[PDB]
RNA sequence: UUAGGCGGCCACAGCGGUGGGGUUGCCUCCCGUACCCAUCCCGAACACGGAAGAUAAGCCCACCAGCGUUCCAGGGAGUACUGGAGUGCGCGAGCCUCUGGGAAAUCCGGUUCGCCGCCACC
RNA sequence: AGUGCAAGAGCAAAAGAUGACUUGACAGUGUUCUUCCCAACGAGGAACGCUGACGCGAAAGCGUGGUCUAGCGAACCAAUU
RNA sequence: CCUGUCAAACUCCAAACUUACAGACGCUGUUUGACGCGGGGAUUCCGGUGCGCGGGGU
């Protein structure tokens, strides 16, 4: 399971690439989605590789992000342990976060919005013109690398 | 005409003589120089002139660079000296010129050029150990008459 | 194009590889297809008759009946539905 | 082993290449059967602007009609060594060509399942000379 | 053979066994083929249909299995040919085959020949095969009257092995009689 | 299939080559023209009739790789080329990095001297 | 090689050659594609059917002109069946 | 035998890639009716630029 975040806008972006992002439930910049690691899904992130930041998050980081940025399918409501307890098939945020990472369920399947609408990176990101290997923030990241990004976008 | 009009590979490969008529003859008199009866493996030293940039070299430039190179070898090693030089590239690309303004602009045939890629050997001379510094000078004169910058690389010779 | 005939720009698709030259095997020319069956459209260069318009080479239609010995195959050209009259010699079953 | 390998006369082709007919009557008198006309292809400048026209005549003789001809045809000419084919046939002169071969030649002349005769079963020039020398005349 | 561009014919064309152009025109009917083949000593007659991995023979008959019903006579002649066709045609009727088209292969369409006799036999057995009556031999040649009138020019016997002297084409009649009877073990 | 017939794929099956195999069996070559039929001339072929002889052809069986072909290994080569991205480099023609793909020639070593189907048959 | 003529393509027990026979270069009426990719538009063209009548062949079958892609023309008026 | 080069109108080879149909995932539709069909009204048929690939032309 990978965590996709849009870092580059829709203007001048190829239509087939913009459409892939919309199929992956990501419509705005800084929006995040939790995508399973299948053959079909791998082709999709590879197409979006230059306008995105992805990687497998840690249990800890996913838990922090779900607490602060997860929303129901409809409404304002906070997704805390008590919310997770009353509406999901899990006991707390940890049980949900574990199931997502192990690809047992999805946010939509559990009554939550597939999109985690994050805040801009605190202290800024490494840049939207270069990939990770060149000192930028685009493409595949390390688990430690994606965590720094998602935690900065609390 | 300047080489600025023909030095780049900006047009398609135009070589097909069964569709092109009135192609001027090649100004290149020789391709095999020196002792063409002796083998290339009979010489200890093999030095080549390597083109650094991908270019199109006209038959007039090829003849000028070959003439100024071989003439030095004839001067220093004699007319029947112990060497053999080879120009491995042939002028296949047929060249046009639009010589009415831009209407019916397809130009008439004016010449021929050799398409040489970067890193390729244009000239290759095979000499002995004592004649090595005379051939490096023949190539120094030869590179001044073609379009790109060049490397004078020694391929077979640890005699220094 | 310089001309707008049916066989324009068809040097490649309507020519055989030298080893596939000569008369084609009869087995595929007498193959029987049923209605609803998905068939691939590809002209056999060695067979003159029962061909379709070369623009349709590569299409995967659906057999929807027959006219004589030839077949009536339904395709979708872009967004337009067309019915192609084609013999078995130029058809191959999908899978 | 030797019976199915010993040569036989396949055909004796007696031909007359004229160019413009009257030579049909003398062939039927010396051979025994009926002759056939011969046409030619390609336009030649020696007053030969017609394609399908009688230029010559030929007679293909088989079995008894062949041997009874060769008993009176061979003592008329001096047979040489260079007068032989790579396949083992000879022509002399009125052109008299004799096609010699081994007993299994039907395999290359039949319609059903025909095959070309192997290089080993194909007659040699030397093996051909030996057969004729063994039948009423000299070689060299 | 010579290089990459060389075109080697199809295997059955290389072997000079199948006329592929005639095969297509034959297969166009949709009806099973009555494969009529010959040999120097024997005669074969098959009822072939089209299959996914190759041809399927539904009912065959060789002139060797003619002796099983009482044929003490030779197997590579006109009476043998008809009876081999009749035997193939009857086995075909038991297999459910009702109609066929005559395939003669690389044999010649010569009037009154053995392959047309194989055809006449199969039609007489109840099979509907597109034919031409005046291309078939006269009923007496099918009986073997041409072989009996050849034995009239005796002096030296025609048959080496003892069957008879002046030849009996009445054996043909005694065989067609046995096959037309439904009690027979096919 | 102790030699057959009809095929599918249509060279992995081609080209060339070595060895083996046939008393009432099979295929053949073979023997022979009264007939059906045949040759613009020839029972050569086609057609028909037949077994004195034969395994030399063909065919079937076993096998060889020199040529052609198929596939595989390792090398060439993650090279050539390339879909996506870049306030990366270059006066420029052009190149480079990241990401997703990925040859061809040739050399060496293997493979390949057909596979499969239906029928008939000591 | 040849296959009437550009070019590209197809064809070898043929689509080429020879020979013999024959007039399907037939009447009528369609389906479909093309013309006009997608996507509307005529004449023209082609493929593929049916009805009628024929030719050839043992028969399957082939023949809706020439192996395929050029060789074409509205309304009004005239002549013609 | 050896040795030196090429092809828009060459190809024993051969990508990336584009493309037909189908399944799966995704997204979308069944009160926001999608896909599709029928009808009314247009405007429009001087375009431009960047990038990739081009063709002509110094
Ligand atoms: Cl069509
Ligand atoms: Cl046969
Ligand atoms: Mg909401
Ligand atoms: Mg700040
Ligand atoms: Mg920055
Ligand atoms: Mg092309
Ligand atoms: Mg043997
Ligand atoms: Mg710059
Ligand atoms: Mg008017
Ligand atoms: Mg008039
Ligand atoms: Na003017
Ligand atoms: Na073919
Ligand atoms: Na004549
Ligand atoms: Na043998
Ligand atoms: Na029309
Ligand atoms: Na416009
Ligand atoms: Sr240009
Ligand atoms: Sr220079
Ligand atoms: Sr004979
Ligand atoms: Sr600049
Ligand atoms: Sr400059
Ligand atoms: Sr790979
Ligand atoms: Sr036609
Ligand atoms: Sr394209």
């Amino acid at each position: 399971m990978h965590a996709l975040v849009q870092l580059r806008g829709e203007v001048n972006m190829h239509t087939d690439i913009q459409d892939t992002l919309e199929m992956l439930n990501i419509h705005h910049v800084n929006h995040c989605t939790l995508v399973p690691e299948t053959d079909a899904y791998r082709g999709m992130v590879a197409k979006v590789n230059d306008f995105v930041a992805f990687g497998e998050p840690s249990q800890e980081t996913l838990e922090t992000v779900l607490a602060t940025r997860a929303e129901p399918l409809e409404g304002d409501a906070d997704v805390d342990d008590e919310w997770v307890a009353e509406h999901t098939d899990y006991d707390d945020i940890s049980g949900l976060a574990f199931a997502l990472l192990s690809e047992e369920t999805t946010l939509r399947e559990q009554g939550l919005s597939p999109t985690l609408r994050l805040h801009p990176p605190r202290g800024g990101h490494d840049g939207v013109k270069h990939p990770v290997k060149e000192g930028g923030q685009l493409g595949k990241h390390d688990t430690e690398g994606i965590d720094d990004l998602l935690e900065a976008m609390r | 005409k300047p080489a600025s009009m023909y030095r780049d590979i900006d047009k398609p490969a135009y070589t097909r003589r069964e569709y092109i008529t009135g192609i001027p003859g090649s100004k290149i008199a020789q391709h095999k120089m020196g002792r063409k009866q002796k083998d290339a493996d009979d010489y200890p030293v093999q030095i080549s002139l390597i083109v650094e940039e991908t270019v199109q070299l006209r038959h007039g430039s090829l003849e000028a660079s070959r003439l100024s190179a071989n003439r030095h070898l004839i001067k220093e090693l004699g007319e029947e000296g112990d060497y053999k030089m080879t120009l491995r590239k042939f002028p296949h690309q047929v060249l046009r010129e639009n010589k009415d303004g831009m209407r019916a602009a397809f130009g008439k045939i004016v010449g021929t050029a050799a398409r040489v890629q970067a890193g390729e050997q244009l000239f290759t001379a095979y000499c002995n150990v004592e004649d090595a510094e005379h051939v490096k000078e023949a190539f120094r004169r030869a590179y001044n008459k073609i379009t790109p910058s060049c490397r004078i690389k020694v391929e077979r010779g640890e005699e220094l | 194009p310089s001309s707008n005939g049916p066989l324009e720009g068809t040097r490649g698709k309507l020519k055989n590889k030298p080893r596939d030259r000569g008369t084609s095997p009869p087995q595929r020319a007498v193959e029987e297809f049923d209605d609803g069956e998905k068939v691939h459209l590809k002209i056999d260069p060695s067979v003159p008759n029962g061909r379709f318009h070369p623009r349709f080479d590569g299409q995967t239609g659906t057999v929807e009946g027959k006219q004589g010995d030839a077949y009536k195959v339904d395709i979708v050209d872009g967004g337009k539905e067309k019915t192609i009259i084609v013999t078995a010699a130029h058809l191959r079953r999908q899978e | 082993f030797h019976e199915m390998r010993e040569p036989r006369i396949e055909k004796v082709v007696v031909h007359m290449g004229i160019g413009h007919a009257n030579a049909e009557d003398i062939l039927g008198e010396i051979t025994g059967q009926m002759p056939v006309r011969t046409k030619a292809k390609r336009t030649v400048g020696e007053f030969d602007i017609r394609e399908g026209d009688p230029i010559g005549a030929k007679v293909t003789l088989r079995d008894e009609m062949a041997e009874e001809f060769l008993q009176t045809a061979l003592p008329l000419a001096e047979l040489a060594t260079s007068q032989f084919d790579d396949t083992g046939n000879f022509s002399f002169g009125l052109d008299v060509t004799v096609n010699l071969v081994r007993p299994g030649y039907r395999v290359a002349k039949r319609d059903k399942a025909s095959r070309s005769i192997p290089t080993k079963h194909r007659l040699n020039p030397a093996d051909a000379v030996a057969f004729i020398e063994s039948t009423y005349d000299v070689e060299v | 053979a010579t290089g990459p561009r060389y075109k080697v014919p199809m295997r059955r064309r290389r072997e000079a066994r199948t006329d592929y152009h005639q095969r297509l025109r034959l297969l166009k009917s949709g009806k099973p083929r009555l494969v009529a083949r010959k040999s120097n000593k024997h005669v074969r007659a098959q009822l072939v249909t089209l299959g996914p991995n190759g041809d399927d023979t539904l009912a065959s008959a060789h002139s060797s299995d003619l002796a099983e019903y009482g044929w003490e006579a030779p197997t590579g002649n006109m009476p043998s040919a008809y009876l081999t066709g009749l035997l193939a045609g009857l086995r075909a009727q038991e297999a459910g085959v009702e109609e066929a088209v005559l395939d003669i292969g690389l044999n010649s369409p010569t009037p009154g020949s053995k392959v047309f006799a194989i055809q006449e036999g199969a039609i007489d057995a109840g099979l509907d095969i597109p034919h031409n009556d005046d291309v078939l031999a006269d009923w007496q040649r099918t009986r073997g009257a041409h072989i009996a009138e050849y034995d009239e020019q005796l002096e030296e016997p025609l048959y080496s092995g003892d069957f008879d002297a002046a030849d009996l084409p009445e054996h043909f009649d005694e065989l067609r009689e046995t096959l037309l009877d439904g009690d027979i073990e096919l």
